[PDB]
């Protein structure tokens, strides 16, 4: 959960894909959820394939958006339900 | 939890409240009523069963009348969609004698369905087990509404309820797509004496009784009353006659 | 195969053994019910009949129409409402295989007996085609996961 | 005991079970629906699913316009829409005639969800099945959508979406929202937002649309009202043909 | 007809303690953290807006809430039965103090005054 | 079911992308009733458009059901070609039943 | 004159699963086995259950075996000379199933006897001891 | 035996029904036979009383509201009371403010109309008693079978009561009988009494067991008993 570490690990993977120059992992964290070390590794293998799909042989900032609202979007519980809080 | 079923009120985990299905299934062991849409007004049908022959045949009647347009057909519980009509003529009196102009057929919709859902609210009521066929003709022309226990009611061009239910709204399609331009009371009053025979095939072991009633501006200028003469007989033996 | 103790030539092929329960479950004489001794069932017997038993018999009209015929038919209701007996009398007129099945049977000791049981039972109605399996009480293996 | 579920009472996590199980009684009618805030108007569009040909399209509609000022668009069973939509113009107009002057959309929405916390508070009473989308334009605040539901948390929303693709309209509309950073559309005629507010229901649906699928849903300034199929059928037109 | 739970729905467990008030407890311990501090000339009541989703606006909802130009409110539990309590709060510290005394009330009788209507409800059946 | 099962099985990097087959959708129902309504004989102009409005929440299997149902409609009438009015009385016959089976529900992973 | 097995409620439930229905199984076989046998289910509340949801599966071992009961009773092959006596305290908690004409016929009333009743059942029970004439 | 979903009568059957009605309908079997008929311009209503023993005596079966109707038991005693008693507040407030004598059929609609609002909410319980309401107003005589259900019909003649409908096929066989049968008072008696007959079990029609009323245009509403019916017999 802590934020040093996801930025840490998420720019260990950056490094050896094909991230654009114009591509921002820090947008990506601004947020911070119980995301585990093996789920941020498959967005991004899943913003590659969205990548891929669009042609694009270097994935851009729009597909990394795209990618966290697809493999993280709730666990549920109860933040379904705003009134608890 | 079990006994997600012995209130009324409790919200089931898919969340469909389980009373009125059970009232909904109630309500399908009953008479077959149809009602048709016709261009003019509305025609209503009902297919009172005739039980051992001590029962005294053109006398008990089903379809109930409200002020003077509007006309209530019942099927299921008969006794609690006695009760129903009794409050929606006494709605529709509090609105003449308040308003001084006669209920229109959506208004009545509208009281009569915050009536019934008033009754699926609380753990204190059972839910109606009862479906109208309601419907009448007002100024601004014809409506013809299914009232359902869950307090759900939709403008129908055409509805029945009863044990051939299933095989009434098949015919009513079928009428539909034959004459979609529209149809005229005097043929509808024929193709509902049809349909019923058609549905009432399914409850052949047991003797049938037909009693049909419409309201209409062409002929009846907005009154409501049933049909009697040479006029039902007809029906009946037109509607015999493709048998 | 059936193959010699010792030298373990093969020496002559076998028919497929399906287990031993699967060979009692099939029905053997006919029970004598007929349609006849059931009574107040007009819709219900029409329906099972031109559902279950007539794409057994004159399969060759739907084969011609194209249309894939239904695999079974589910059989709900009340308790004591003829949910067996009509079952009796399918079987009585019916001239195929006729496998009865109480669910409860199929549930079994150990982990995977019971889904073995029931494939063999399928396999055993493939290879005497065409069969009326009836799987009898299945709320008792139905129950919702 | 086990009769902690039936009741809106709390639970050893900390919950009121009851309510829960309300919102999954909201997606009964899988109807997806979404509104845009305007530069100076609100458009609120509908999916209008009619389930059998019987039906009247005209009578079927899950949006229903409050006063002359306010309109509201709410998903869920109809029946329990048709209760709250009579509370609201009753309430509506008891305020009206009270203070004298037509009420703002918060207001209304407020007293709503507070009805709905009285609803769920009260063990005798279950909470409403529906969620409610008041949508209108205040002169003393602006164009403005608000969404209440039946707990009772009300709050302000940019543009709202609901139905069984409530998380994937949401996620359509914030990446525009967050790439143009404005809180509105900046269109000025309310012939364009129609279209926008279109063009992403059908991207993001993935559905293409006739004039019997949609209804929609206008509130300009001092004016709200719903438009006709041959409205809806040229804006489709406009649509097609510009893109 | 009217209501007929006319009965306690917090009844006593046999360890001692009640089951409503240590649930409503249990409740409020999750959700926003709040907090609120006093100082010799001013105290700051301080509680942070969890937006739930991003296309609402955190500025419609008010988190914090003026029960008199004096006195302000801060919860931590569920935001309906807040508002309710604030609206009820408000309207009661009005009918028991602008009307019959004239002026505002001051925070310790206005505190146990919404406290009565609490300890009612886990009271009233 | 995807909800009873083991996390440690639905973790991304053993199960990759999680691919979601929703129930049909209007047009996408269309292509269903003309895929297994096309080896039918069919004698009229089958415009199923009424029966992709009243099959709402039907999920594929269940229409051809609808399509088996309408054949043996035709039949009790000796009928040797399915009719346009009797894929309607299918239709309907399938939507009654399917009040019997659960409110589907299934969250999206 | 006829075989009596005996059949005590708890002792149809064992802790593998499917355990009771092997248990019934084997039972009306040994019975069947004989040309004539009366089987005395006893405190038949234990299995019993009616069949019930509640989301988490609660003692579903139990309703198994009460159904291949149920299924042996009366099912696709006929009982064969079997009658079955059953006890309970409770009948309330009794499957409908159960309860249904073709495996119970008969319902009696063993209720508190009247005075008639508990003069016969004074006279039954000392016919022994030495009581005081008069 | 009693089920879960007895409780109380606010409450639904997943079949769909309600079992307290039902329960309401088995007490009205239990009751005695009070079989009734009616013709053109008659209407006759018979009962057959029951004691507890013989140092005992018999109930009123047979209830009079007013001169032109009258009311008939075939279950629970004292909810009789509170329905004659309706009935005739009803039937009283229609000569004091409509002067119409009240319609047969109106009658049955107010005592279903009653009879629905225990069934309906909570707290109520379905009566237990079952009407055979007979009269004759300027449409002709009448007679209607009330049930707890709130179910009423109008019929030529009946029997509720235990093993009373095993008697409704005497009626059913003489149904084209008694009908053209006008102005005959006695005759139409001695049939309903023939009715009653068949549902007989252990002991025959006496003095004291056979109550009998009938009312018409030159007839009202007389209740027959005692030596007075004897001649009957
Ligand atoms: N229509 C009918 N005609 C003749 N007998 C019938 C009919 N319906 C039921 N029965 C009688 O029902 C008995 C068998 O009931 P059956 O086994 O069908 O009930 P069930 O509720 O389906 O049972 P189970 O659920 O235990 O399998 C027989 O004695 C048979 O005579
Ligand atoms: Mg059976």
């Amino acid at each position: 959960r802590d934020r040093r570490e996801r930025r840490l690990i998420f720019g260990t993977i950056a490094s050896k894909m094909s991230l654009a120059p114009e591509a921002d992992l820090d947008s990506l964290i601004i947020r911070n959820d119980s995301l585990s070390g093996a789920v941020i590794a498959a967005i991004m293998q899943e913003a590659g394939l969205r990548a891929v799909r669009k042609n694009r042989y270097v994935i851009l900032q729009s597909d990394l958006e795209e990618a966290y609202a697809t493999q993280v979007k709730t666990d549920n519980t109860v933040d379904k339900f705003d009134f608890y809080k | 939890g079990t006994g997600y079923d012995l209130s009324n009120s409790v919200f089931s985990p898919d969340g469909r409240n389980f009373q009125v299905e059970y009232a909904v299934k109630a309500v399908e062991n009953g008479t077959t009523s149809i009602g048709i849409k016709c261009n003019d007004g509305v025609v209503f049908a009902v297919e009172k069963l005739i039980t051992s022959k001590l029962l005294v045949p053109q006398k008990n009647v089903k379809i109930q009348v409200v002020d003077r347009h509007i006309g209530c057909v019942y099927s299921g519980l008969i006794p609690d969609g006695r009760h129903l009509v009794n409050r929606g003529r006494e709605e529709a009196a509090s609105f003449k004698k308040l308003y001084k102009t006669p209920i229109p057929i959506p208004a009545f919709a509208d009281r009569l369905g915050q009536y019934v859902q008033a009754h699926t609210l609380y753990n204190s009521v059972r839910p109606f087990g009862v479906s109208t066929i309601f419907g009448g003709v007002d100024k601004n022309g014809a409506h013809l509404y299914m009232l359902e226990p869950s307090g759900s009611y939709w403008g129908y061009k055409g509805a029945a309820t009863g044990k051939g239910r299933q095989s009434a709204k098949a015919e009513l399609e079928k009428l539909v797509d034959h004459h979609p331009e529209g149809l005229s009371a005097r043929e509808a009053v024929k193709q509902a004496a049809k349909i019923i025979y058609l549905a009432h095939e399914d409850n052949k072991e047991k003797d049938f009784e037909l009693e049909i009633s419409w309201c209409s501006l062409s002929e009846t200028n907005g009154l409501h009353k049933f049909v009697k003469g040479d006029l039902l007989q007809e029906a009946i033996d037109f509607a015999q006659k493709e048998i | 195969v059936g193959v010699n103790k010792d030298s373990y030539l093969i020496l002559d092929t076998l028919p497929s053994e399906f287990d031993s329960r699967v060979k009692a479950m099939e029905v053997d004489e006919k029970p004598t019910e007929t349609y006849s001794d059931v009574g107040g069932l007009d819709k219900q017997i029409e329906e099972l009949v031109e559902a279950i038993v007539l794409p057994m018999k004159r399969a060759d009209k739907f084969k011609d129409m194209g249309i894939r015929a239904p695999k079974g038919a589910l059989m709900y209701g009340p308790p004591g409402t003829g949910k067996t007996l009509l079952a009796r009398a399918c079987a009585a007129q019916t001239n195929a295989t006729f496998l009865k099945l109480a669910a409860p049977q199929l549930v079994q000791m150990y982990i995977g007996e019971g889904a073995k049981l029931v494939r063999d039972a399928f396999a055993l109605a493939k290879e005497k085609a065409p069969t009326i399996i009836f799987i009898d009480e299945l709320d008792a293996i139905g129950t919702k996961r | 005991a086990g009769y902690d579920r039936h009741i809106t009472i709390f639970s050893p996590e900390g919950r009121l079970y009851q309510v829960e199980y309300a919102f999954k009684a909201t997606n009964q009618t899988n109807i997806n629906s979404l509104a845009v805030r305007g530069k100076d108007c609100t458009v609120v569009i509908s999916q209008k699913k009619v389930p059998d040909k019987l039906l009247d399209p005209t009578t079927v509609s899950y949006i229903f316009c409050i006063s002359r000022t306010i309109g509201m668009v709410v998903n869920g069973p109809i029946p329990d829409a048709r209760n709250a939509a009579l509370r609201a113009k009753a309430e509506a107009a008891e305020f009206r005639y009270k203070y004298g002057y037509d009420m703002p959309c918060d207001v209304l929405a407020k007293r709503m969800a507070n009805l709905s916390q009285i609803y769920t508070q009260r063990a005798y009473m279950r909470p409403l099945g529906v969620i409610l989308t008041f949508v209108s334009v205040d002169e003393e605040l602006g164009p403005s959508i608000y969404k209440t539901d039946p707990a009772g948390y009300y709050v302000g929303y940019k543009a709202t979406a609901t139905g069984p693709k409530q998380q994937e309209i949401t996620t359509n509309l914030e990446n525009h929202f967050k790439k143009s950073k404005i809180d509105h559309i900046n269109e000025e005629s309310w012939e364009k937002v129609v279209e926008f507010a279109i063009t992403h229901m059908i991207d993001a649906l993935g559905t293409e649309f006739s004039k019997n699928d949609l209804e929609v849903g206008v509130a300009t300034k001092d004016k709200f009202f719903t438009l006709s199929a041959e409205n809806i059928e040229e804006r489709l037109v406009a649509i097609a043909e510009q893109d | 007809m009217t209501d007929r739970y006319s009965f306690s729905l917090t009844t006593f467990s046999p360890s001692g303690k009640l089951g409503q008030i240590d649930y409503a407890l249990t409740a409020v311990k999750q959700g926003v953290t709040s907090l609120g501090i006093k100082a010799t000339n001013g105290v700051v009541i301080a509680t942070e807006k969890k937006s739930s989703s991003p296309l609402a606006m955190s500025e419609t909802l008010s988190k914090v809430s003026l029960l008199t130009p004096d006195i302000g409110a801060v919860y931590s539990g569920m935001g309906p039965d807040y508002r309710v309590l604030v609206d009820k709060s408000r309207k009661v510290a009005h009918t028991s103090y602008k009307r019959i005394y004239g002026e505002y009330p001051p925070t310790k009788l206005l505190v146990s005054e919404v406290a009565k209507i609490m300890q009612e409800a886990t009271q009233s059946g | 079911r995807p909800d009873t099962l083991d996390p440690a099985l639905l973790r991304p990097g053993r199960l990759d992308r999680k691919v979601e087959i929703p129930l049909p959708n209007e047009a996408g129902r269309l292509e269903i009733f003309k895929i297994h309504t096309a080896k039918v004989k069919k004698t009229g102009e089958f415009d199923f458009e009424a029966a992709v409005k009243m099959s709402d929440g039907f999920n594929g299997a269940d229409i051809r059901n609808c399509a088996t149902e309408a054949g043996f409609f035709a039949i009790r009438d000796d009928r040797d070609h399915i009719n346009p009015d009797d894929l309607m009385k299918a239709v309907r016959k399938v939507a009654e039943v399917k009040k019997l089976e659960g409110t589907i529900e299934y969250q999206k992973l | 004159d006829a075989t009596f097995i005996r059949v005590i409620g708890s002792e149809l439930v064992q802790k593998y699963v499917g355990e009771g229905a092997r248990m019934v199984r084997e039972l009306f076989e040994m019975a069947r086995t004989k040309k004539a046998c009366i089987i005395f289910f006893d405190e038949i509340d234990a299995v019993g259950g009616a069949r019930f949801d509640d989301g988490a599966g609660g003692d579903n071992e139990v309703q198994r075996t009460m159904l291949e009961l149920i299924t042996q009773l009366d099912g696709f092959d006929p009982r064969g000379n079997i009658k079955v006596m059953f006890a309970t305290n409770r009948p309330n908690t009794l499957d409908p199933a159960l309860l249904r004409p073709g495996r119970i016929d008969r319902k009696v009333e063993f209720s508190l006897p009247d005075l008639e009743g508990r003069a016969n059942i004074f006279r039954i029970h000392s016919k022994s001891m030495s009581v005081e004439r008069g | 035996f009693r089920n879960n979903y007895d409780g109380d009568t606010v409450t639904f059957s997943p079949t769909g029904r309600l079992f307290q009605v039902e329960y309401a309908l088995e007490a009205i079997k239990q009751g005695s036979v009070t079989v009734g008929l009616r013709s053109n311009t008659h209407a006759v209503l018979v009962a057959l009383k029951r004691n507890a023993d013989e140092l005992s005596s018999y109930q009123k079966k047979i209830i009079k509201c007013d001169e032109h109707m009258g009311l008939s038991l075939a279950g629970l005693a004292p909810d009789a009371r509170v329905l004659s008693n309706y009935l005739r507040q009803q039937c009283n407030y229609s000569s004091l403010v409509f002067n119409r004598k009240l319609a047969v059929e109106r009658a049955g609609h107010l005592l279903c109309d009653k009879a629905q609002k225990n069934t309906q909410s909570y707290g109520g319980r379905p009566y237990g008693v079952g009407l055979l309401i007979i009269g004759y107003d300027k449409s002709g005589a009448h007679l209607l079978e009330f049930q707890p259900s709130g179910n009423v019909t109008e019929l030529y003649g009946t029997a509720i009561g235990a093993r009373s409908q095993g008697a409704k096929t005497y009626l059913e066989r003489t149904l084209d009988t008694f009908i053209k049968i006008d102005g005959n008072p006695d005759e139409l008696i001695k049939a309903g009494v023939e009715a009653i007959s068949q549902s007989l079990r252990d002991e025959s029609l006496t003095v004291d067991n056979l109550s009998i009323a009938i009312v018409g245009k030159d007839t009202p509403f007389t209740i027959y008993d005692g030596e007075a019916v004897a001649k009957y017999i």
